[PDB]
């Protein structure tokens, strides 16, 4: 293969000399540790290499050898209930072989190859075989791991193996065309793996937190991003959304972000449970991790690493929800490399092709017929970091484009301790009018009407509050002042959310239609009660204001009869005060 | 080895850059010495080698050098400190070079001081509260053992009295804890980038007034020393600081004097080389370079020493969308910023407590650390001041004339909030005083409108009286 | 016919080809690698010593030993018909609908030429779009240019 000598270095760029013959985008190892390196520019005999590891200590004239082949991952049994890196090595075996610090040249092989697994075979000589058909089948925490077919792999079965326990490195059915198929397979990361035919997106993707769920959805296949300031609540949210949401499997890529969030999550979740399997919550999870202080180009590969393990559970026939932490970090790593490449850059200063990649990374997401027949789907969720606060960012504006949903974050509600705050008059979905006839069949009948009761009202109360900051709220009249009240009673208890509290951290659909009704009871009968000549003032201090302010807090199961009770009080209280 | 090798050659000197040509054998970010024709030495690092040439800056100035007379020789190829437990009670410069007049530091170990990241499998969770005795920093943005909260300020506000008040009264409550181990006291390390001699003057007699000399490593670089030293200074304070944190299970507090010094300096040579800008001129890695310092900090499973940073920066013309604040809170868990409305109606210390923020409050505070109702008064407290502030904001357009009962309610709230929880001068609080305080302030509110907090901690806490604690 | 093998730089989406004076400016040209695979691009800069080429798609996997580059058209053209009518195209004319490719009636370059300001006339009658906003109060007239301005969520 080729091998060349390092001609000059400079921070995380290499560049090698007698490189003829080498590929765009090829795994280079670099100097006489072997750090692991990826070619980016042909010129001449020369070749430019970014390094994925620290690049202190070395020296003019360490030879450079071509591996031949591009970024490739390891996809097989043994990925979930574990974390990895940017260029996928296991962390906790790096912590076996190291000690508490990262250092460079370790080898670790993503799968374990010690492990035995049970496996049951399906098919017999004399099938014809194709990609995305099923294999065997093999038992993982729960689930019933499919071995799949390459995309690529067509041929003829001539033997298989019986059933019994193997490790992934033992060929289980052998081709009449001379080809082994083992229990895992490569594929590179920049590639989109296949599928047989997209669908349309009419399913809700619950995620547990109110505002969400009702005012702006998000379909089992869509996209979503949530931008927003510093201190503003993506990473809770994200980790909400990791917590209690209805996806079978959750991958969550942690790009250039704390650690001790990676290590609160590590910590946190086998104590919990699966809301629907009643087993562990980490024997779900997949973590890429890459921090701040972790080499900057590993930040481009951990996204690809990220979105790639998600399609391949896509193609089993599950349904994958797929986190970005900051998707920000990543083109500021494609800036700080163009600076070495010495291009010439577009607004910003970031490279002209940024918006190429991030359309190239939302396209993945989507519900689709996989090549085995079945249905699966991925949705991605990408938090957007603008510096300053400044929402006319170039990555903002990009990811504007082609998002479906947007949850944009406000930083004087987060001031003010008011959360989830999602800025409700800057926030839009796009999968509102596809899912009414599962709301329909489901959560009742008049649903959608309820939502747009309650949107009418905020739009209401928003057009309102450009005469109380001019004339003060005392000036206007009664049913304004009612708006008024209602709106802040809304604000107050249905769309706030505390994730730390015990109860109130999780809430179904029925229990948030239960407040919509009660609501909008409340809202009419006061109407109706202002007409009869009561003050508005009067009706504030009712006691059944406070069943409503604290119906937050009752639980799930107990949730049927505090409604029936609060629907009975309100007959009782506006019926008897004139 | 003992040998050495001469690099003469040198073909451009201008500002902090200087230029070789064969010198292929240098290593990237080696260190070099610089030897003038009147045999001073100077130092280097390489900041990009090739086999025609290489590039090195100069720490010093470089007055004096030529073209002619001048030669570079290689000193070790990773930079590295040797550091040693004698290092407690030292005074070092910007390069670790002592400036006490006593010998120097026999080494135990030679660290780079670049560092290593540490494993995020490797961490534990902080959950260790640590009682300042500030009212508006224990109630509302506790502080825990192994965060990182910066303090943001202005330019004539007091930020080091604050930092030496925090330091002088930090302390864990076992007893509250349930662990009942005593502690020893902090170790402090104490980091200078171009501080000046009036504020040194103050740091240095305060240390001396309470004692922690004794305890404590300084490394100090001065304003009129050279401006590219202190690329090396944190990296130097970080690594003794680890060091000592997980080899001797010491509990460090480190203490960084002003990033905006770093960050003018690092923008010096990052303009020197011609980089790609960010915002106003900043280098576009800054956001890299400011996270392997902050990073630095934590806890480690299965070791019982601990890092703890509190960074101190100042932000130009009071604004909190410049780069450095928000490269700086995009990083760290939280931060304390002061006001200068309040330092000008003279309440000390002057800490807004509405844009403040702890990320990890949530693990050391509840049931069996502090109090089973801390983390509701924190959140009534907020919501309470939130509401007073506006009708603040809404009588300077209506007149106070105007004004119904409920909200005069909250104006006279947050009026006594002002006067009596946040200035508290210089007088030590416990958390049992600062929340009984906190109580006797939401008493003043109607039962019916405490809405964020539970019936059975309102019937246990609620009806004191402020007046009687000082009258 | 002619393939040119001289390939001297490969960075991002550009590549240089030297000895290429004969390629037209804004030619469009197919790059060919050592799997067989064949990739798009256009002339974007012609010099004595070598030409300048922005390629379509990715670039993965291409090389200086092996890569070669014929020349495809000297201008954009575009075969039009009848037949379109009720067809799809991926925006470079390819059918995506499945049916089979229409032949042409004609082929024209897609820079069309300017209209004759002389040879115009004054637009007089009207369309009915079916919406009451448009039709009784903002009417659209044929030969009219009237766009519309949304938002984000609209
Ligand atoms: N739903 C919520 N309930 C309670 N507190 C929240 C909620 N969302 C955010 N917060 C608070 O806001 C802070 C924001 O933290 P984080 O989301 O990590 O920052 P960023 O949004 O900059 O990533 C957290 O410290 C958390 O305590
Ligand atoms: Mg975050």
């Amino acid at each position: 293969m080729i091998q060349g000598v390092i001609q000059k270095i400079a921070g995380p760029a290499v560049i090698a000399k007698g490189m003829l013959g080498a590929r765009m985008y090829d795994i280079c190892k670099v100097g006489e540790e072997g750090l692991v390196g990826e070619i980016i520019r042909l010129d001449g005999d020369t070749a430019f290499v970014q390094v994925y590891e620290d690049t202190s200590g070395l020296k003019v004239g360490e030879p450079v050898v071509s591996t031949g082949l591009p970024l490739a991952v390891e996809l097989g049994p043994g990925m979930l209930n574990g974390i990895y890196d940017g260029i996928q090595r296991p962390l906790e075996r790096i912590r076996e072989k190291t000690g508490i610090y990262i250092t460079r040249g370790v080898v670790v092989h993503a799968l374990d190859r010690e492990k035995k697994w049970a496996w049951t075979p399906m098919v017999k000589p004399g099938d014809e075989v194709r990609g995305g058909m099923v294999l065997g089948t093999v038992p993982e925490f729960g689930f019933t791991h499919k071995i799949l077919v390459p995309p690529d792999v067509r041929g003829r079965v001539k033997e298989v193996k019986p059933a019994g326990e193997y490790t992934v490195e033992e060929p289980v059915v052998v081709l009449e065309d001379g080809t082994e198929l083992k229990m895992y397979h490569t594929w590179p990361v920049r590639r989109a793996r296949p599928v047989q035919r997209k669908l349309d997106p009419n399913t809700p993707f619950l995620t547990g937190m109110r505002i969400l769920d009702v005012l702006f959805p998000v379909a089992m296949g869509g996209t979503a991003a949530i931008p927003g300031p510093f201190g503003s609540g993506k990473t809770v949210t994200q980790q909400s959304l990791a917590k209690w949401s209805n996806a079978d499997v959750v991958v969550y890529v942690g790009c250039g972000e704390r650690g001790n969030e990676m290590t609160d999550v590590l910590v946190e979740f086998p104590e919990l449970t699966d809301p629907k399997t009643g087993g562990p919550l980490m024997h779900r999870t997949v973590l890429i991790a890459n921090t701040s202080n972790m080499p900057v180009a590993a930040r481009e590969a951990s996204i690809y690493v990220g979105v790639t393990i998600a399609e391949y559970f896509r193609d089993q026939g599950f349904s994958v929800a797929l986190m970005a932490d900051s998707t920000s970090r990543w083109a500021e790593a494609l800036r700080e490399i163009s600076s070495r490449l010495e291009e010439m850059p577009a607004e910003e200063g970031y490279p002209p092709y940024l918006a190429a990649r991030l359309a190239a990374f939302y396209e993945r997401a989507g519900k689709v017929i996989t090549l085995g027949g079945e249905e699966g789907a991925v949705t991605i969720v990408g938090a957007v970091s603008p510096p300053g606060g400044d929402m006319s960012e170039p990555v903002t504006q990009s990811t504007l484009r082609i998002v479906g949903a947007f949850w944009r974050l406000d930083a004087s509600l987060a001031f003010r301790r008011h959360f989830p705050a999602i800025n409700w008059n800057g926030s839009y979905s796009l999968f509102t009018s596809a899912l009414d006839p599962w709301y329909r069949e489901n959560v009742a009948e008049d649903y959608p009407e309820l939502r747009d009761a309650i949107s009418e009202l905020l739009q209401r109360e928003a057009g309102l509050q450009e005469i109380v900051q001019l004339v003060g709220p005392d000036a206007l009249q009664d049913a304004e002042r009612l708006v008024i009240e209602v709106g802040r009673i809304i604000r107050e208890d249905f769309l706030q959310q505390n994730a730390y509290h015990e109860v109130d951290a999780y809430c179904s659909m029925k229990k948030a239609y239960g407040i919509m009704k009660m609501i909008l009871a409340f809202y009419k009968e006061a109407e109706a009660a202002i007409k009869r000549g009561v003050s508005i003032d009067e009706i504030l201090q009712l006691p059944v204001l406070e069943r409503i302010g604290r119906a937050r807090y009752v639980s799930e199961e107990e949730f049927p009869a505090y409604f029936e009770e609060a629907m009975k009080e309100i007959q009782g209280a506006f019926k008897a005060l004139a | 080895d003992l040998l050495k090798k001469e690099y003469t050659g040198i073909t451009y000197i201008s500002g902090p850059l200087l230029f070789v040509e064969n010198a292929k054998d240098l290593a990237y970010g080696a260190i070099v010495d610089i030897k003038d024709g009147t045999g001073r030495v100077r130092g280097g690092q390489v900041i990009e080698v090739s086999e025609e040439y290489a590039v090195i800056q100069v720490f010093e100035e470089t007055t004096g050098l030529d073209l002619a007379t001048t030669s570079v020789s290689l000193v070790e190829d990773v930079a590295r400190l040797g550091v040693s437990k004698e290092m407690l009670g030292r005074r070092f410069n910007g390069i670790g070079k002592p400036i006490d007049g006593l010998p120097p530091i026999t080494p135990e170990k030679r660290l780079p001081i670049t560092g290593l990241p540490l494993n995020p499998v490797a961490r534990r969770k902080p959950e260790q509260f640590i009682q300042t005795g500030i009212s508006t920093i224990d109630v509302m943005n506790t502080l825990v053992r192994g965060q990182k909260l910066p303090i943001f300020s202005g330019s004539g506000l007091p930020a080091n009295e604050i930092a030496a008040q925090i330091a002088r009264q930090a302390t864990v409550r076992p007893d509250l804890s349930g662990e009942g181990e005593k502690e020893e006291p902090f170790a402090v390390v104490f980091a200078a980038m171009g501080i000046t001699q009036r504020e040194l003057s103050y740091f240095i007699q305060e240390f001396e007034r309470t004692g922690a000399l004794s305890r404590s490593v300084l490394f100090l670089n001065k304003a009129d020393d050279p401006t590219i030293e202190r690329i090396l200074t944190p990296r130097m304070a970080l690594t003794v600081a680890e060091y000592l944190a997980f080899e001797h299970d010491y509990h460090v507090l480190v203490i960084l004097t002003d990033m905006t010094n770093y960050c003018e300096a690092l923008r010096e040579i990052g303009a020197a080389r011609e980089e790609i800008p960010g915002r106003r001129g900043y280098p576009g890695y800054m956001y890299t370079d400011l996270a392997t310092i902050y990073e630095r900090a934590g806890v480690v499973e299965g070791k019982k020493g601990s890092v703890t940073q509190i960074p101190i920066l100042s932000m130009p013309d009071d604004d909190r969308t410049h780069p450095i604040p928000d490269l700086t809170g995009y990083i760290t868990e939280g931060q304390i910023q002061l006001s200068r409305e309040l330092h000008r109606k003279g309440i000390y210390p002057p800490i807004d407590p509405l844009p403040s923020l702890s990320r990890l409050m949530n693990n050391g505070v509840g049931k069996g650390k502090t109090r089973e109702d801390h983390k509701q008064v924190s959140d009534q407290l907020y919501s309470a001041y939130a509401n007073g502030v506006d009708i603040r904001k809404l009588v300077a357009i209506i007149g106070e004339d105007a004004l119904t009962e409920n909200d005069r309610r909250y104006l006279q709230f947050a009026d006594a909030f002002e006067r009596f929880f946040i200035n508290q001068g210089q007088q030590n609080r416990s958390i049992e005083e600062s929340l009984q305080i906190a109580w006797a302030l939401l008493s003043m509110l109607p039962q019916g409108e405490l809405k964020r907090i539970s019936k059975d901690h309102i019937g246990k806490y609620y009806g004191q009286k402020l007046e009687e604690i000082w009258g």
